[PDB]
């Protein structure tokens, strides 16, 4: 049953919240299921922030070792990424929004917070770790979602991560696959300092039976939008920002060869490769459009 | 303030009478103050006729106060009341239309122009031509404005600074914005000629609208040309591709609607390949 | 006069001071550098707000001849 | 079938798929709660630039039924408006949505209540129990007409297009797909081109059927096919050629610098190994 | 056109010689009616061809297929037209020019429509955009008309094949692009796997 | 005011006016005139009789000229400012402390009116500005020179054709600067990579 996940069982949630199985294991929560609606809303909000970090709250529930995100909403806050617990400034707003949401049938409560990292990957900074540690101390169960709208667009693939912090003093296990991401130099130090203070959940997505039907029928007209993308100029500032960072990365890799870490040039080469590959893909779509609509004549 | 507790309708009738009297005295500010007291009672009343009387008076106050969009909305709502005689529902619609044309440019005015344009009854009004042309962002001729100005009440012909009326200026600004949708760029001599105004006035008003942020563009004073928000280059190419493919979808839908037999017969050939 | 862009009167007063400042003990061995540095800066400050400037008005504003201004400017473009 | 059924009007509507998903989710959630299909109602927000309407987001609305009639809670809407204005400052109320078949008297009654909030609201209807092959989303404008001397409100259907937001397209594509760098990137284009090729082939076959005979001749459809033919090629101007080649040279130069970086790394690997095997450091 | 088609077809099936001859002068002097395909294909109007009202049928042929210059060349034979009909025919001539090329210079428009000054031409293009016949924008500086969209006028039963000749030219175009991707994608895999395989050989030599 | 510190003069004249309000006239009205002068010279206070003690004193017939002048300076109108200066001649020009800064204040209005005038243009005639601001052509060019040098006006002057070519031409220059630094670093890097072998 595709729509089974949409059923809200209040008593079952109260039973789980009274049981608190997460207190028995700091790696209790392993999976993160996100609704197509919440993904779209978070990506739409993240993109709307442009090159500035934005944040919001996520509404959902828990099911065994799985955290479920059903919906999300933007918070009118300043200082995302600079202020510890910046979300706190929207407390009043959050209380009213949720109250009003309950009036229209949004039964799911706060399950987490999402914020954007425009052009610098999905991970938790020092400020993010302090914020998530506060949330896990006072608002458990809670999860932190990070989205890179810029990389989503440039790669043509959703760039999202779901994370949970470890309590102060607690040491992680051997596990930590760590899927490689290019981290800019102005962020890499902070990344390295706090990278072992949290873990990444396994993310998956879902949609309803009606969403499935509607998206096939949407495609019957949405195909036009795939042949009129214009991705090269939409987020042009990202590639320029990455190149600006790449140049300083190459300056450091040159300094490594100068006199005397573990091969910075290869990392910088993989970064320049990724950025260029994305640019060429943009040109591929542009040339495809030129071949289809311009090279026809009378 | 008294010991007597007067009924809602007595208070409403008295406030309406006061408001009506202040309007007769050409004191719309005082009329509005008392019509505002009446507004707090009108919903508690069960006297339909009295509620219609305040609504008419309320709209008239707003009209005389130059709160044209608000007046237009109230007059328009009156035009839908089935208990009001058809002739009066039209007088109300005519008042709504005139107020909407005279209203300050913006989304509320444009939404009201849309509401009125969708109303078939507006075709019985002499100003329909103007409505249609305003709604459709068309250039309005001097002659058409002359006839419309003749359709107005004296208070509605208010004049700013140089003896020029709000309407005269609103029509020029509407025409400039409408011309901005036809051209990428135009000379002041030509723009003046198309708008039936001197070239210096076309430049001055265009310059004002650009500075005020009501029109996007830039002026070249040496070449004597105004350049309108082009939005050209590659995004235009993408939008033209969209128009072409949307034309494709509309054509397929029309083929399937008019002749579904051949649509299915040729549809099976796609699966056969 | 340097801040008010009145370079004619500025250089006039500066050249009026020149011979008198040339007699100073510690100031004299720098009188060539300072004056050249000032003049050059003035030339830059004069041309800073222009896209197209008349060389006759510039020569008249800097108390020099058009050809001498042309040579000075050529040197100013080559390095300055 | 009491509605307008005549001339087209007004606004050119651009719909964002987030709105469709919002409505679908609203209907799925209420159906899940009640264990039966429920008619859901909500607000449509976005941008209005003259006669161009862009429907960008939506939110659920509170309503009650008095006897048999649906009443929208206006106080709830104004509270919600004060909230959405804090995070979507550039957006405005454009109209409302509901679920079901073709428009009915209840929709007109509610539409009049929405008309008490905004002057010319749009009406969007989504059919979650569709029997047909086309997207079950319809948009309407309200027209006030005279039928048998009675001035009444009716709905007139508007044509609409889908939004062009890159991040939204990728999100929608990723959602719709739900499973080499080149192989997975040009698949969405390959399917889009295949869809276009199908439409082009169907129109071409209609043209040949009409010209050859047997199939009924139509002045109007073939006239539009002629008008479609004359739209190609799209953008043949010298300014577009300069811009297209500007784009191509920018990506080209960037690709050249990227290949230089990779060759710089390959040269570094080779020299690092050569200094060990063929040389003694 | 759409309403006017049914409104005048109802009169077309219930009209005779002279009434049809005057109806032609009524359909051509009516706003919104720019297509006459259904009216010209009528047997009632076919009877007027090579009859007492032949010039009116020739005028309808010019309005449905020809241009303003074709009317000027045969003005001595064709019936006289008012300013509104002359304008309409000019709008249709701009549509033919727009069907040929996207960017029309003012000189070609002034010559084809027989106009003297720029504003007259600009006002006619405005009248075209206003009557939903054309879509586009005018460029004063470069003295050029940029056409975004132009409607269909000519039916052309004999020349209909040309439409298919371009449609197939587009189809083949798609068929190339599609195959191109199919090949390129295949190559992108053909390289990848090969490289992986080669790497697996290099990595197998590390043990030696 | 003699030195140039207008904010400290404004605070000094405000507290002095408070003390003169506690004691009495005739220095109270003159101190209020110097307070309005400091409010205008500060660029811009524009709210003297909206503060505290100055609220009921705005109706005074002696200092009414300063209320008219501060409102004219608030809306940035040269014609009105010069009209009030011509109507209330003796009330303003007799005092040397206001007469000394009246030209600086006049130029401060002219600067803002010019800024409001240049915004919609890309190329603007100098004679046009001369006739619009009502100021000599040479003084227009001198004002534009000073204004561009202080970065208040974004543009340049074409002295030959007698026009102001305003800064508008802005495109994606951010990419080319990043590609420029990427090129420089790749040059130095490839030199350093080749330097490894011998
Ligand atoms: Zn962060």
């Amino acid at each position: 049953s595709i729509d089974e996940i949409y059923k809200y069982d209040k008593k079952q949630q109260q039973e789980i919240l009274a049981a608190k199985p997460w207190t028995k294991d700091h790696h209790y929560f392993k999976y993160c299921k996100i609704s197509a609606l919440a993904l779209l809303k978070m990506v739409m909000h993240a993109r709307s922030g442009g090159n500035l970090e934005v944040m919001g709250l996520m509404l959902g529930k828990v099911d065994g070792e799985t955290m479920i995100i059903m919906d999300s909403f933007a918070l009118p806050v300043e200082g995302t990424e600079t202020r510890v617990n910046a979300q706190a400034a929207a407390y009043e707003y959050m209380a009213a929004y949720i109250e009003n949401a309950k009036q229209v049938g949004r039964l799911e409560n706060a399950i987490g917070w999402y914020h954007s990292h425009p052009g610098y990957g999905c991970w938790l900074s020092g400020i993010d770790v302090s914020t998530q540690m506060l949330n896990q101390q006072f608002q458990e169960p809670f999860v932190a979602v990070v989205i890179d709208p810029t990389r989503t667009i440039s790669a043509g693939k959703v760039n999202l991560g779901a994370f949970r912090t470890y309590p102060k003093g607690y040491k992680p296990p051997d596990e930590g696959p760590s899927e490689y991401q290019t981290i800019p130099l102005n962020k890499i130090e902070d990344f390295g300092v706090h990278c072992k203070q949290y873990y990444a959940l396994e993310v998956s997505y879902f949609k309803s039976s009606l969403d499935r039907k509607l998206l096939e029928l949407l495609w019957n007209k949405y195909w036009v939008n795939t042949l009129s993308s214009s991705s090269l100029l939409t987020n042009a500032d990202y590639t320029t920002g990455q190149v600006f960072d790449l140049s300083e990365k190459l300056e450091q890799s040159e300094a490594q060869l100068g006199r005397g870490s573990e091969d910075k040039l290869a990392k910088a080469t993989r970064d320049s490769c990724k950025t260029t590959i994305e640019a060429i893909h943009g040109l591929m779509s542009q040339v495809i459009k030129d071949k289809l609509f311009n090279q026809i004549n009378i | 303030t008294g010991q007597k507790q007067y009924n809602v309708d007595y208070k409403l009738e008295t406030y309406l009478k006061i408001a009506r009297l202040y309007l007769e005295d050409d004191d719309p500010v005082q009329a509005e103050a008392y019509i505002n007291r009446a507004s707090l009672l009108q919903n508690e009343s069960t006297n339909e006729q009295l509620q219609i009387h305040y609504k008419v008076c309320y709209a008239r106050v707003l009209d005389y106060r130059r709160k044209f969009i608000e007046a237009a909305q109230r007059y328009n709502e009156l035009s839908y009341k089935t208990i009001v005689h058809e002739s009066e529902r039209l007088e109300a619609l005519k008042h709504a239309l005139h107020c909407t044309i005279l209203a300050s440019a913006g989304q509320q005015r444009s939404r009201m122009l849309a509401t009125l344009f969708k109303d078939e009854r507006c075709q019985q009004l002499a100003a329909y031509g103007i409505l249609e042309k305003m709604y459709l962002d068309r250039i309005i001729r001097g002659n058409q404005l002359q006839e419309f100005a003749a359709m107005l009440m004296p208070h509605q012909k208010a004049t700013t600074a140089d003896g020029s009326s709000i309407l005269d200026r609103a029509v020029i600004e509407h025409n400039l914005l409408s011309a901005s949708k036809l051209y990428n760029n135009i000379t002041f001599e030509e723009l003046g000629a198309l708008l039936e105004i001197p070239a210096a006035k076309a430049e001055k008003i265009a310059s004002q609208m650009i500075t005020e942020g009501r029109m996007n563009g830039f002026i070249d004073q040496i070449d004597g040309i105004v350049h309108f928000e082009t939005r050209e280059a590659l995004p235009t190419w993408d939008k033209q591709i969209q128009s072409l493919c949307f034309q494709v979808n509309n054509l397929l839908e029309k083929i399937s609607q008019t002749a579904p037999e051949w649509t299915a017969q040729a549809m099976e050939a796609q699966m056969a390949q | 006069k340097f801040y008010e862009s009145k370079y004619a009167s500025c250089l006039k007063m500066l050249d009026e001071m020149k011979d008198n400042l040339l007699l100073d003990m510690y100031l004299a061995p720098h009188v060539r550098t300072l004056y050249t540095q000032i003049r050059n800066r003035a030339l830059i400050q004069y041309f800073s707000p222009y896209v197209s400037a008349d060389m006759h008005r510039m020569a008249a504003a800097f108390n020099t001849t058009v050809a001498a201004l042309e040579d000075e400017l050529t040197q100013l473009i080559l390095e300055g | 079938s009491v509605m307008a059924c005549g001339v087209t009007g007004s606004v050119s509507v651009a719909l964002h798929p987030l709105v469709i998903l919002n409505i679908s989710d609203h209907w799925i959630r209420m159906r899940s709660q009640e264990g039966r299909p429920v008619q859901v109602i909500g607000a449509l927000i976005g941008k209005q630039e003259g006669r161009n309407i862009e429907v960008m987001n939506s939110f659920e609305l509170l309503s009650h039924t008095v006897e048999e009639k649906i009443i929208i809670d206006k106080e709830y809407y104004y509270t919600k408006e004060e909230q959405f204005k804090q995070v979507f400052k550039e957006l405005e109320f454009l109209g409302w949505y509901t679920t079901g078949g073709p428009p009915d008297p209840s929709d007109i009654h509610v539409h009049k209540q929405v008309c008490e909030i905004i002057e010319s609201p749009l009406f969007l209807k989504l059919n979650p129990m569709t029997k047909h092959t086309d997207l079950p989303v319809s948009v309407f404008e309200s027209v006030i007409d005279i039928i048998n001397g009675e001035a009444t409100m009716l709905f007139a259907e508007l044509t609409y297009t889908l939004a062009t937001e890159e991040a939204e397209r990728i999100g929608v594509d990723h959602v719709a797909r739900m499973t080499s760098t080149v192989a997975e990137h040009l698949i969405a284009q390959h399917s889009a081109i295949k869809m276009l090729h199908s439409r082009v082939k169907l129109i071409l076959e209609y043209v040949k059927a009409s010209e050859a005979g047997e199939v009924p001749f139509n002045h109007e459809i073939l006239r539009e096919a002629y008008a479609l033919c004359h739209c190609l090629p799209v953008l043949s101007t010298d300014k577009f050629k300069t811009d297209f080649y500007d784009q191509c040279n920018d990506v080209g130069l960037m690709a050249y610098l990227g290949t230089i970086t990779k060759t710089c790394n390959t040269m570094n690997q080779f020299v690092n190994k050569f200094n060990v095997l063929y040389d003694r450091q | 056109t759409g309403q006017n088609q049914e409104q005048f077809l109802l009169l077309a099936k219930s009209a005779k010689g002279a009434a049809l001859a005057t109806l032609i002068h009524q359909v051509l002097e009516a706003p919104g009616v720019y297509v006459f395909g259904e009216l010209l294909d009528m047997p009632n109007v076919r009877e007027l061809a090579e009859s007492d009202f032949a010039s009116t049928f020739r005028l309808l042929t010019v309005f449905a297929y020809g241009t303003y210059a074709d009317y000027l060349a045969e003005a001595r034979n064709l019936p006289p037209l008012t300013e509104a009909q002359k304008n309409k025919l000019r709008h249709l001539s701009v549509v033919t020019l727009a069907a040929k090329v996207k960017c029309i210079p003012y000189a070609v428009l002034l010559e084809a429509l027989a106009l003297r000054n720029v504003r007259q031409l600009e006002d006619l293009v405005i009248e075209a955009v206003y009557a939903d016949v054309l879509r586009g924008s005018l460029d004063q500086r470069n003295q050029r008309l940029e056409v975004d969209y132009s409607i269909g006028r000519d039916i052309q039963r004999q020349d209909l094949s040309a439409i298919a000749r371009t449609l197939q030219e587009w189809c083949v175009g798609c068929e190339v692009v599609l195959s191109g991707i199919e090949e390129q994608v295949s190559r992108a895999n053909q390289h990848k796997e090969q490289q992986l395989g080669l790497k697996q050989q290099i990595e197998s030599e590390v043990a030696n | 005011l003699r030195e140039g510190e207008f904010e400290k003069a404004h605070t000094d004249f405000f507290e002095a006016f408070k003390n003169y309000d506690e004691s009495g006239s005739p220095r109270r009205t003159t101190c209020l005139k110097y307070l309005v002068l400091a409010n205008m010279l500060m660029k811009s206070g524009i709210n003297p009789f909206d503060s505290q003690e100055a609220k009921p004193y705005k109706n005074d017939p002696e200092i009414l000229a300063m209320t008219n002048l501060v409102s004219a300076y608030q809306n940035n109108d040269i014609t009105e400012f010069e009209k009030i200066l011509k109507t209330n001649h003796s009330n303003i020009m007799d005092d040397p402390f206001i007469r000394e800064h009246i030209e600086e204040l006049l130029r401060n209005i002219r600067t803002q009116v010019l800024i409001k005038l240049i915004k919609p243009y890309t190329r603007i005639h100098i004679p046009f500005i001369s006739k619009e601001l009502n100021i000599d052509v040479a003084d227009v060019e001198s004002l534009l020179v000073q204004c561009i040098l202080d970065n208040t006006i974004h543009g340049r002057i074409d002295q030959v054709n007698q026009l102001l070519e305003l800064d508008h031409q802005k495109r994606g220059g951010a990419r080319y600067t990043a590609l420029d630094k990427w090129t420089n670093q790749l040059n130095s890097l490839n030199q350093a990579v080749v330097s490894k072998l011998a």
